[PDB]
């Protein structure tokens, strides 16, 4: 949401816009704009984070698993917290005794 | 000898001693090969 907030696009890019057509952009393609895009990339600026545990890795050897995607339980919270929500996906596919 | 005795009761099958906690345990485990690899890991 920091990147392609429903609020960012449609104020920022309208006021973008809007200064791009005063300017004359849209009469004649000199002008160059300012982030006259963003609501074309919605979910593809910074959307994800991957994290690769060493530990993990070195212990599994040569034959592993490799990856696994993991939502939390708030779906919206992992750029408030990302450490979190690392440690969080982390927790699913461990080493487990019983 | 054999016949009309223990080893017809054999053919008869699971009508003397036989339990039903390993059957059940056998059967549970049966499913959980069935089904454990296609559950989910979430």
């Amino acid at each position: 949401p920091a990147a392609d907030a429903i609020a960012k696009l449609i104020i920022e890019t309208t006021g973008n816009l809007l200064g791009y057509f005063l300017l004359g952009g849209f009469s004649s393609a000199g002008t160059i704009a300012a982030d006259i895009i963003m609501p074309f990339l919605v979910g593809t600026i910074a959307a994800w984070l991957q994290w690769k545990n060493t530990g993990r890795a070195t212990e599994l050897g040569w034959v592993h698993y490799w990856e696994l995607y993991q939502q939390g339980a708030e779906t919206n919270s992992w750029s408030l917290a990302a450490l979190a929500a690392l440690r969080g996906g982390f927790l699913v596919g461990r080493s487990e005794t019983v | 000898s054999s016949g009309g005795g223990p080893a017809v009761v054999n053919n008869y099958g699971d009508i003397h001693t036989a339990n039903y906690d390993e059957f059940y345990k056998g059967q549970q485990r049966r499913e959980a090969q069935q089904q454990a690899p296609i559950l989910p890991v979430r």
